[PDB]
RNA sequence: UGGAGAGUUUGAUCCUGGCUCAGGACGAACGCUGGCGGCGUGCUUAACACAUGCAAGUCGAACGGAAAGGUCUCUUCGGAGAUACUCGAGUGGCGAACGGGUGAGUAACACGUGGGUGAUCUGCCCUGCACUUCGGGAUAAGCCUGGGAAACUGGGUCUAAUACCGGAUAGGACCACGGGAUGCAUGUCUUGUGGUGGAAAGCGCUUUAGCGGUGUGGGAUGAGCCCGCGGCCUAUCAGCUUGUUGGUGGGGUGACGGCCUACCAAGGCGACGACGGGUAGCCGGCCUGAGAGGGUGUCCGGCCACACUGGGACUGAGAUACGGCCCAGACUCCUACGGGAGGCAGCAGUGGGGAAUAUUGCACAAUGGGCGCAAGCCUGAUGCAGCGACGCCGCGUGGGGGAUGACGGCCUUCGGGUUGUAAACCUCUUUCACCAUCGACGAAGGUCCGGGUUCUCUCGGAUUGACGGUAGGUGGAGAAGAAGCACCGGCCAACUACGUGCCAGCAGCCGCGGUAAUACGUAGGGUGCGAGCGUUGUCCGGAAUUACUGGGCGUAAAGAGCUCGUAGGUGGUUUGUCGCGUUGUUCGUGAAAUCUCACGGCUUAACUGUGAGCGUGCGGGCGAUACGGGCAGACUAGAGU
């Protein structure tokens, strides 16, 4: 399933904005509800809970799938938080967002869902597809010249391109030099609280 | 079902095997009587005839070769001890 | 007797096969005496490797291959090597 | 490479110590809700009783034959002709002991692991060496009859065989005497002489169609039997045993053996739990856990046991002989009352029990299996499909802008706040569903035709897929067809209003409700999760509350009233040796799957393949001798005189 709900409420509860763009701010404080102005007790469970919430709603992942991503990360050699970030970052729709082909995360997800991309000449339409090192991502050649994809053809200058993927000329294609390192790539969160949440 | 054919052939085989084994048993008891008498004269060829019959039964497949050999050894030693 | 057969150990629609030396009085996916190869009927023609000396050992000692296994042995040339025929490789 | 705590005994405190909760899991059930796909999974209770259909046949290249089809065939003009492909019934071979089901029994060499078999067997298959030689009498079937209600059965004639029987020759049969090797006591293996013995089967041929048969040496395979070690509760079960323990001679077996028998001796097992009672199929594994442990044995795989209940044998290479035979018993049915028939713990299905578990489906296309020279024929194995959110995984119910703070709801200190960029509206894309269309891989295969003579090889041709006109691809219009469930006092994220007023009710704990309830019911709001969400049941965790890792006994539960002493456990200093413990290394084994790490393939994932780990162990060889232990000594410090 998908959330498909007001994103501003979900940012206002977690006290952090996760969207940016044209609807970057709601131009008002953060009382997320009717009692949203209350100065409430701050438990230790709450910090871990809301950090994992930020991690999930940054990417639109569902709890059952994030849980599996957690076992993958903790079971991977190395560390845990950076591996969790790397796994959550290698998602193909996230790659589409970070390669400057998307206004937001939701619409990048919809473009991946509607099958507007081919990786090794393979038509993929699963958002949770995981990209890999030396993967090329190609837009479906019969899908270009369409308005929401060509509106991102000329607006490829403002949001920076990270240093693990790469975009090329008018044929908008993506090359992955190596797997990312999200800890040095745009963390609006601390990965050390997800680990503590998944220990109780 | 058509195992009735097997049912009939099993009965025929049972009759043949029964007849053969009974004949060997009579031969063996006759030799035992001869050895108990101990004349050593007629037993000397009753042993040959009985061993021949045991071998023939083993070749016919009514008994097993090892059983035939066991009985032949026992009877030959019984003769030698008399 | 002793057979060289194909045991289906893939999934519901991808019939992977192992080339196993098994006694005939054994279920298809039973305990094999010795696995000596594999056969995948889904690749470019297909995927086929046989040990080619354990295969020779079993053929020499008396195992009778089933008919698809005979086809694979003819493809790989082990059957021709064993019987004494010219073409020892035909893939 | 992995370990979290919280509430509750008191006016308060610190300990001790129970109880309870937060996690995970399920072959699940129930409540509300419910879009799709992929891959799994589905009688846990009555091993209760079963209507119906199907689950084991095949060979005419073994045989006599001619019920059926096709024939050249005569001719009846509706009947003829085994000579003739072909073939119902029948004799004969092989198969039917596998495959499939269930877990009742079983505490046992049943299972797991490692050995032994000089104590054994093994159809078909591979392979070496020999041979395949003479005869003879019947009967099935047919035909004529008899008995019986049936189920079946008696007689007379009549005919074969690779059916049956008797001979000749043939060493791995036997007896006696010897040699040569080896050892682990019986012995084993190989040889020499003498004396006794033991088989066979033929059929076919478009002309190098081809199938066969018997004795033996050696392989492979499968199996039997014996042993070490390992895995439940119970002493409020303490005496069990007379073929019992052992021996000798016989018998029996494929094989050792009290396996059996006659005789002889008087032993055997037991506190390291005999005998008895309860429960239970065992394991690879599965769940949990930081680990050690605990629970469990369901899908899948291996082994065992059983087939209405109890007993027995026959045939055979091989029998718990599920769809074989005999007997007894219970049950259901037929009967002419004399007598007969049956066995879903095979697939599907019915009743019943139950909280609860599926279609009387398709195909032999693929793999495995049986018979056949082969084509072929059989296969409810198997390959798939149907049904059930029963489970795991994946994807949808849109996206980009937009304070009318729309409208309304609710709260308000009546000022405003909230739902809330959320809607309206503008615009964009159509994953899945819908419509139309093309259409698979699984098949380097199976068949007949051509080079190739055959064997082997392509060649090309038809033709062959249950799944399936499915997956998938392509195209069309449209935000278009698609969200719910639980909770919000603390644990534990999430708060107010109204109604109610120890009532109605809630509750895992302790508690909440007797007139201003964040704990009852509704509303608004919020939180978690999401095609699911809650409850119940069960297991582990938390629980260091059975403590090996890893706890205790002055007063919290806990030192026997005290001593002596049996088995047992433990043991001072020192020398030598052994190498049992211990430790090093190597070989074998520890099946596959599952698990971990890395890739590879399904659009991803679940799932699947490959490689390495793991498999803690056990057995064999070869090293070490510090410590433990054994064996042979020494010493006086402990102990005693
Ligand atoms: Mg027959
Ligand atoms: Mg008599
Ligand atoms: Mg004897
Ligand atoms: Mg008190
Ligand atoms: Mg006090
Ligand atoms: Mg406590
Ligand atoms: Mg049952
Ligand atoms: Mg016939
Ligand atoms: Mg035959
Ligand atoms: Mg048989
Ligand atoms: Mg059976
Ligand atoms: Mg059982
Ligand atoms: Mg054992
Ligand atoms: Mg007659
Ligand atoms: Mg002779
Ligand atoms: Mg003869
Ligand atoms: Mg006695
Ligand atoms: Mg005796
Ligand atoms: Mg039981
Ligand atoms: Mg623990
Ligand atoms: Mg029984
Ligand atoms: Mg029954
Ligand atoms: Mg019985
Ligand atoms: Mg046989
Ligand atoms: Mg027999
Ligand atoms: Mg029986
Ligand atoms: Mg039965
Ligand atoms: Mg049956
Ligand atoms: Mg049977
Ligand atoms: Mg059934
Ligand atoms: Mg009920
Ligand atoms: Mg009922
Ligand atoms: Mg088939
Ligand atoms: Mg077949
Ligand atoms: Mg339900
Ligand atoms: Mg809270
Ligand atoms: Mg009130
Ligand atoms: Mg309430
Ligand atoms: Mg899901
Ligand atoms: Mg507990
Ligand atoms: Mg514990
Ligand atoms: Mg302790
Ligand atoms: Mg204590
Ligand atoms: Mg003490
Ligand atoms: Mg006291
Ligand atoms: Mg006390
Ligand atoms: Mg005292
Ligand atoms: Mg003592
Ligand atoms: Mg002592
Ligand atoms: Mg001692
Ligand atoms: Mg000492
Ligand atoms: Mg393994
Ligand atoms: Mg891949
Ligand atoms: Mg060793
Ligand atoms: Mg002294």
């Amino acid at each position: 399933a998908r959330y498909t709900g007001p994103v501003t409420r979900k940012s206002r509860r977690l006290r952090t904005d996760l969207v940016g763009g044209d609807q970057a701010f709601e131009k008002r404080p953060y009382p997320p509800g009717q009692h949203g102005r209350a100065r409430i007790k701050e438990s230790e469970y709450l910090l871990q809970l809301q950090e994992k919430q930020k991690a999930r709603f940054t990417y639109g992942v569902m709890e059952k799938q994030f849980r599996r991503y957690y076992e993958e990360a903790v079971r991977q050699p190395g560390k845990t938080g950076e591996e969790l970030l790397k796994i959550l970052e290698s998602r193909l729709d996230n790659v589409i967002y970070r390669a400057g082909l998307a206004r937001t995360r939701r619409m990048a997800r919809q473009l991946v869902s509607h099958g507007h991309f081919n990786v090794n000449g393979v038509h993929v339409n699963v958002p949770s597809y995981r990209v890999s090192q030396y993967d090329i991502v190609d837009v479906r050649d019969k899908s270009l010249n369409t308005v929401p994809f060509q509106i991102a053809r000329e607006t490829a200058g403002e949001r920076p391109i990270p240093s693990w993927l790469q975009v090329v000329g008018e044929r908008q294609r993506v090359l992955i030099h190596q797997l990312p390192e999200r800890a040095q790539i745009d963390v609006p969160l601390t990965e050390q609280l997800i680990v503590e949440y998944y220990s109780k | 079902k058509s195992q009735q054919k097997r049912n009939r052939t099993n009965e025929r085989a049972r009759l043949r095997n029964k007849a053969v084994k009974s004949s060997l048993r009579t031969a063996v008891r006759a030799f035992r009587e001869a050895a108990h008498a101990g004349d050593k004269a007629k037993a000397a060829e009753l042993l040959a005839s009985t061993n021949r019959k045991l071998d023939k039964a083993a070749s016919k497949g009514v008994i097993h070769k090892n059983q035939a050999a066991n009985k032949k050894s026992a009877l030959a030693q019984a003769l030698n001890k008399l | 007797a002793v057979k060289i057969k194909l045991t289906r150990l893939g999934k519901i629609r991808n019939p992977q096969y192992r080339v196993a030396v098994a006694d005939a009085r054994t279920r298809r996916d039973g305990r094999a005496i010795e696995v000596i190869g594999r056969y995948h009927p889904k690749e470019e023609p297909s995927l086929i490797e046989i040990n080619s000396e354990r295969a020779q050992y079993w053929l020499s000692v008396g195992a009778q291959p089933t008919e698809p296994v005979l086809k694979l042995l003819k493809i790989t040339g082990d059957w021709q090597k064993f019987k004494g025929l010219p073409g020892a490789q035909g893939r």
